[PDB]
């Protein structure tokens, strides 16, 4: 799972 | 480069097209030649650059997490032995990350980051340089495995002291940079206190200041505040 | 080939793996690895196949189509000229395109349809030959366009005649061939009327031998079934 | 747009 990055 | 012979701005219009068509390492190819021609990037060539390769790396990492999650129920006990062939698999999906983040990463140091002397630029590239050996941070297991890990740290940090130094606290890439050093915290450096910590004050400082915004701008930083508050929502 | 010093077996576990963490260009080249060992391809190993290469290509036809749509507008009148660079990029894609029909038909040709005997192997991959053929067709505009949409109908043709002799009328790769051969008739020879004659026939056909089948089985010409419902439903 | 194939 990847939790939020931009 | 095979993009040697074309033009910047052909170069340009092409990493557009590829974007509307979803083809991303062409994209990314086509960025590349538009950052070796050595000009400096505009705000909107540095997000076809950033966009392009977070892409490219975005499938391989997804890749990486099925054949490493793979390989390991191959590792437990009980497990018919299947050979060498996921782990080999894993391999070159792995090394075919690596070299995507050497890539970026020699963008970045050759010579993006030395010639980016406004913020906005010089902020966005040290968070491009945090992100990418983050990425190579995920699949590390070497010798140089803590290098790699404070190699992101350090650039983080670089990208953080001039971002609180020079950008309002609702700027997105402020924002963005908060975000992703957060999550470096959290799943790199084991520290999920800091990553937490960071996280909150940062959307809190960005709250006190969205009423000095436009709609637009607004809208632009509350769509990264909402991102820091999923991954609060996460990990409390 | 890069795939002639990998055993067999360890590409076809490889292709498996490819297909899990959703990488279909590695895929296809496994797949095309174990297609070059010269053996014949169990039906599992022809789904891996026609899979793998579905997909890219399928990636391919979806871009170019973006392109295409993207060079028309832009050769419209009142449009501002934007110079080459739509068209050289349509026509990249296009060329990669081309480049994996090729190969496609080239392992067809060398020599996966002299060795098939049987049926079900005989009959798919006369598909597969006029599936990559009709893609040739949707970009084809030069002297051979003819020649290759006669291509794609003599392959699905013998196809046809086999899949009506040797397998029944719910069989999924006939129901297959006759859904992909009625788009051919539809969308590459100007043909809706056979199209949708085709696609008719095949399904109240299917419809009365349904009782014939196991539950498994009913759930795998079903499937087909409604997707010859489906373009029924478009065309009409 | 596609029409299905398979
Ligand atoms: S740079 C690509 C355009 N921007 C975006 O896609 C979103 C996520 C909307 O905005 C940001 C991207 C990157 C950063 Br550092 C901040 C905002
Ligand atoms: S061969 C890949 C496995 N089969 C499928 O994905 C579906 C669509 C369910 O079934 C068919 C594929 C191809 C053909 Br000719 C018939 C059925
Ligand atoms: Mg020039
Ligand atoms: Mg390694
Ligand atoms: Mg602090
Ligand atoms: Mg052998
Ligand atoms: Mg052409
Ligand atoms: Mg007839």
């Amino acid at each position: 799972g990847f939790p939020a990055t931009v | 480069g095979a993009m040697g012979s074309m033009e910047r701005a052909s170069l340009i219009q092409k990493a557009k097209l590829a974007e509307q068509a979803e083809r991303y390492e062409d994209m990314a190819a086509f960025m590349k030649g538009a950052v070796e021609k050595g000009e400096e990037l505009s705000n909107e060539e540095r997000c076809l650059l950033s966009v392009a390769y977070k892409n490219v790396v975005g499938g391989q990492r997804a890749a990486w997490r099925v054949l490493s999650s793979i390989e390991q129920k191959s590792n437990e006990e009980g497990s018919e032995e299947k050979g060498p062939e996921v782990r080999e698999y894993r391999e070159k999906v792995e090394t075919e990350l690596q070299g995507v983040c050497d890539t970026v990463l020699g963008l970045l140091d050759s010579h993006l980051i030395k010639e980016a002397g406004d913020a906005e630029s010089r902020v966005f590239y040290l968070k491009m340089k945090g992100d990418y050996y983050r990425y190579l941070a995920e699949v590390a297991t070497g010798d140089d495995k803590k290098r790699i890990i404070d190699s992101a740290r350090s650039a983080y940090q670089e990208a953080m002291d001039i971002s609180k130094k020079e950008m309002p606290p609702t700027n997105p890439i402020r924002l963005g940079l908060a975000l992703n050093f957060s999550v470096f915290h959290y799943e790199i450096a084991n520290s999920p206190e800091e990553a937490i910590s960071l996280a909150k004050t940062t959307f809190d400082e960005a709250m006190a200041d969205l009423h000095t915004l436009s709609e637009d701008s607004y809208k632009d930083s509350t769509l990264i505040m909402q991102l820091l508050r999923d991954n609060l929502t996460l990990w409390t």
